[PDB]
RNA sequence: UUGACCUCAAAUCAGGUAGGACUACGCGCUGAACUUAAGCAUAUCAAUAAGCGCAGGAAAAGAAAAUAACCAUGAUUCCCUCAGUAACGGCGAGUGAAGCGGGAAAAGCUCAAAUUUGAAAUCUGGCAACAUUUCUUUUGUUGUCCGAGUUGUAAUUUCAA
RNA sequence: GGACAUGGGUUAGUCGAUCCUAAGAGAUAGGGAAGCUCCGUAUGAAAGUUGCACGAUUUUUCGUGCCUCCUAUCGAAAGGG
RNA sequence: CAGAAUUCCGUGAAUCAUCGAAUCUUUGAACGCACAUUGCGCCUUUGGGUUCUACCAAAGGCAUGCCUGUUUGAGUGUCAUU
């Protein structure tokens, strides 16, 4: 089977050529399966499909990493690139906004904060 | 359209429909000479700008 | 938290003493505790209750004084005891307030 | 006349397959599904029918995204590669 | 400000186009329905063999969402043969088949042998 | 300040100036849509008291609601029951027109949160209200500690749940013996729940 | 009626495919008791109802 | 002629937001009848069933326009008790709370109404830079510009003062 | 055997649908309705697609120039085509 | 049932377990208009067939209400030097 760490060391054009060759091999395997074949050759169909999935996955990571690099430290980034938590979590108040306090509240906290105290018998 | 018709009819309704003295004391503003003299003396004491 | 001693408001119960919600502003002033510092040191403040009798005023004032005497106030900055802070916070442990100041 | 011979002229569908729920309950002339209320922007449901409610409710289908949400919550909605 | 008509109409505005600050999708999708995603496999039934031998038409099993325009392009791109006409059929089992007739200079029998389903 | 003068002048609704302004403004509002955005509040002092601020994220909408009681929506006055439930004509809606106005504005502006509303005008047919709305997605609102609460999801459609001032007034929420059934369902549930303790 | 929509034809194709005899090996699977099936539908016994 | 202001439009304008599902519990609207009264109309069933709108992990309520009549208590909520009591009811059938007291838990607060007037000190957005991350996915800071805002954004005050 | 099992079989620019509109349905504006939703289809809407060359190296559909009762759609395998 | 010795001193079999990266068809609140039709459209860019405009293919888009800003505007609504 194709190794993912080996695939990640090659350029996108080479990966596309490998994907095209694998698709052609898969088509030929399907043709032989239709017009008579052996189980040894039929078992290669699943391996070819997995290798095609691996190549497509590796291309996807490369494209998404390039998009993340391009959109690094940018005000607005693609929706698929940004957070993927729940809808309520996404629109919930940020910790900074929830911790915002008025000047009067800040002065009250600074001058009269909760003290650590103890009692004796 | 509706907004042009409304504003013109509002002006007509204000011109008719006798106005109470508290609101009718308006509509008689300063004359040309007095207004331009007031604004001329007003333009000297401008309340600064952001740059200055 | 330390609670004041109050009289229930009916003839069926005015002969008893129970625990109140918080100490009045007059009681805090008489005991020498500011209303802002009372919350920080654990003294509840009740702005609605008032002292119509010197008996109730003194009864709660002595309770605040006993609480202050038995209270250890840790310094805001460790090793730098300020006004009212305790220099012997080493022997501090969690004790029941009513075990030293019960309602009588 | 009202019975067997009258049953011989029944060859005109009153309902067809609904595009939302898939049942043969989409009234053709009224353009409304008798089951799920399509095309109204709300699933038809009533409290007097509880068996109908449990026939078509959350958990009856695949729950493809709800299962992923539950898995993400159990780990705390974390992201990135270890 | 002379108006020769008693009806008021909305004046035309600039109506500028979209200049997004971010792409909604980070990566453009790879082209769906490629040549390998237009052809599934040849059909080697008795009728299909009769069509190949006696009519110079190859019988292929194509996807349901393909058309004759894309079938011709995929056949040309995969087997380097130029079709002359294509007929589309949807079998009762829910799958599409295509009768692809070849030109005189091209022989469907040799093309079928080159594919390898004979 | 002028806000004190505005508050004192708004009380004198029977004065000639106020009557004239009410007439021209009622005509002004009737010529407009039933619900329409107001560029600025017509009663700035009232808006300030209710919580409006002159900053981005605060929206004012004016709505007219038909006056009168609630006729029973039965086909031909037929109620199909005992005579005690046969009234069709002299029935009253349990919520006020102000509650109806703010709920309709909330539906019209579902992206905002209803804060308060105030009466501005009325005639025989319509009663006119101005509703204050706050944008929970605006940064000026999400960073303001004094209005930061409304961003939280627990205040979603508070006018629909009767959590506004007029909503709680219609619900009968209050303190004392006059409001013994302050939450009706909660009080009824407490008084009708049979508590069967395990005697051990 | 030889005049059928695409959705109808696809549903008929699905119904036809869900009518074949069950292969025996799945029934012979350990822990699998599929065996016989009453899901088989005949055109003259139980109608599809669109 | 033009600009400014005001009001009202259009744009596949820049950035966002709402719908729908789930309804055990929660907040409201609307709302019966079977039944009991040995009949039946008020009553009862029931401020329930059905219908409609709207949330969360809890919701709601909540810091007195509250009780009490006392040597007075002291936000809200819940449990016991008050109490099948006061009271309501063809005073028929039936219905039916609240103060005090004990306990669980306890936490307080924020605006509008003030002239900063020796300086709108306030806030959003665009751009750039620098930081940060459950995280290249998150959250900010600074500078500059443009807007909002004097028909009032900030600061000290909220009656306990 | 219309039964059971295994395979095969439906090929369109010219046949229909697709286009148009009928009875009707039904969005939108607007107005009711607590609301589910009801009425409404140039309706009390700033409801706009068609027609000339003003500029342009030169023998050509884009930026403006003033227009004028245009208008949602769905709805027939026997209507029209 | 096999197949797989491209397997075992090996970052490797498994319908194994876990799971923070992705893929995720047509639909559906469903969002170009519709839909008893896999029906009818529009915009941008890139390629193929003689096709600077027609056709085909691919990719990215075109719903409504509302909010804050931007641009272009309308008004016999109010204001000035030309
Ligand atoms: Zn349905």
């Amino acid at each position: 089977a194709l190794k993912t760490f080996e695939l990640r060391k090659q350029s996108q054009e080479n990966l596309a050529e490998q994907l095209q060759e694998l698709r052609q091999e898969l088509a030929s395997l399907r043709v032989q399966k239709i017009a008579g074949g052996s189980g040894s050759k039929l078992s290669k169909i699943k391996t070819t499909r997995k290798d095609i999935a691996r190549i497509l996955t590796v291309i996807n990571e490369s494209n998404r990493l390039a998009a993340r690099e391009a959109y690094k430290n940018k005000k607005y980034i693609p929706l698929d690139l940004r957070q993927k938590k729940t809808r309520a979590i996404r629109r919930a108040l940020t910790p900074y906004e929830q911790s915002r306090k008025t000047l009067k509240q800040i002065k009250k906290e600074r001058y009269f904060p909760l003290r650590k105290y103890a009692l004796k018998a | 359209p509706e907004y042009i018709r409304l504003q013109r009819r509002r002006k007509i309704l204000n011109l008719r429909l006798k106005v109470p003295p508290a609101i009718a004391q308006f509509q008689k503003t300063l004359d040309k000479n007095t207004a331009t003299q007031v604004f001329k003396l007003l333009n000297k004491y401008r309340p600064e700008t952001a740059a200055e | 938290a330390i609670r004041p001693a109050v009289k229930p408001p009916t003839i069926r119960y005015n002969m008893k003493v129970r625990a109140g919600r918080g100490f009045t502003l007059e009681e805090l002033k008489a005991a020498g505790v500011s209303r802002r510092v009372a919350s920080t040191i654990g003294i509840p403040v009740d702005h609605r209750r008032r002292n119509r009798s010197e008996e109730s005023l003194q009864r709660n004032v002595e309770r605040i004084k006993v609480y202050l005497a038995h209270l250890i106030v840790f310094p805001r900055k460790a090793g730098q005891p300020k006004k009212g802070d305790a220099t012997d916070v080493s022997g501090a442990e969690q004790t029941d307030v009513a075990a030293v100041l019960p309602i009588t | 006349t009202k019975g067997t011979q009258s049953f011989g002229m029944r060859h005109n569908k009153s309902h067809t397959i609904c595009r939302r729920c898939g049942k043969r309950s989409f009234h053709i002339q009224k353009s409304t599904c008798a089951c799920c209320g399509y095309p109204a922007a709300k699933t038809r449901s009533y409290n007097w029918g509880a068996k109908a409610k449990r026939r078509r409710t959350t958990g009856t289908g695949r729950m493809s995204y709800l299962k992923k949400v539950h898995r993400s919550f159990k780990n705390g909605f974390r992201s990135g590669k270890p | 400000k002379v108006r020769t008509s008693t009806t008021f109409r909305r004046p035309k505005t600039l109506q500028l186009s979209r200049k997004p600050k971010y792409a909604r999708k980070s990566v453009a999708h790879a082209p769906r329905l490629d040549e390998y995603k237009i052809i599934v496999n040849p059909i080697n039934s008795e009728s299909a063999m009769k069509k190949i031998e006696d009519d110079n038409t190859l019988v292929f099993h194509v996807h349901l969402k393909a058309n004759k325009f894309t079938i011709k392009e995929a056949v040309r791109k995969l087997y380097s043969v130029e079709p002359v006409k294509i007929n589309t059929l949807i079998r009762p089992n829910g799958t599409k088949k295509a009768f692809v007739k070849l030109s005189a200079d091209a022989d469907a029998l040799d093309v079928a042998n080159r594919i390898g389903f004979l | 300040g002028a806000y004190k003068y505005l508050e004192e002048l708004a009380k004198k609704k029977q004065s000639d100036v106020n009557l004239f302004l009410s007439r021209v403004r009622a005509w002004e509002y009737r010529q407009m849509n039933v619900i329409h955005r107001a560029s600025r509040p017509s009663r700035p002092d009232k808006a300030r008291r209710l919580g409006y601020k002159a900053k981005q994220g605060y929206v004012i909408y004016r709505i007219r609601v038909r006056r009168g009681g609630r006729k029973r929506p039965v086909p031909k006055g037929q109620t199909y029951g005992k005579p005690v439930h046969q009234g069709v004509n002299h029935l009253k809606y349990q919520r006020s027109a102000r509650c109806t106005a703010e709920e309709r504005v909330g539906r019209y502006c579902s992206n905002l949160r209803v804060l308060n509303s105030y009466w501005v005008n009325q005639d025989a047919t319509y009663k006119f209200f101005e509703v204050i709305l706050v944008d929970p997605s605006h940064k000026a609102i999400r960073r303001d500690p004094r209005i930061n609460w409304i961003v939280n999801p627990v205040h979603k459609h508070r006018e629909s749940r009767g959590l506004t001032s007029i909503g709680k007034k219609s619900r009968g929420i209050g303190k004392g013996h006059r409001y013994n059934n302050s939450p009706q369902h909660a009080t009824w549930l407490r008084h009708n729940t049979l508590s069967l303790r395990r005697y051990r | 009626p030889s005049h059928k929509s695409f959705r109808t034809k696809q549903k008929l194709a699905k119904a036809a495919r869900q009518n074949r005899p069950i292969p025996q090996w799945i029934r012979l699977r350990t822990g699998n008791t599929v065996h016989y099936n009453m899901k088989r539908r005949h055109w003259r016994r139980t109608k599809l109802n669109i």
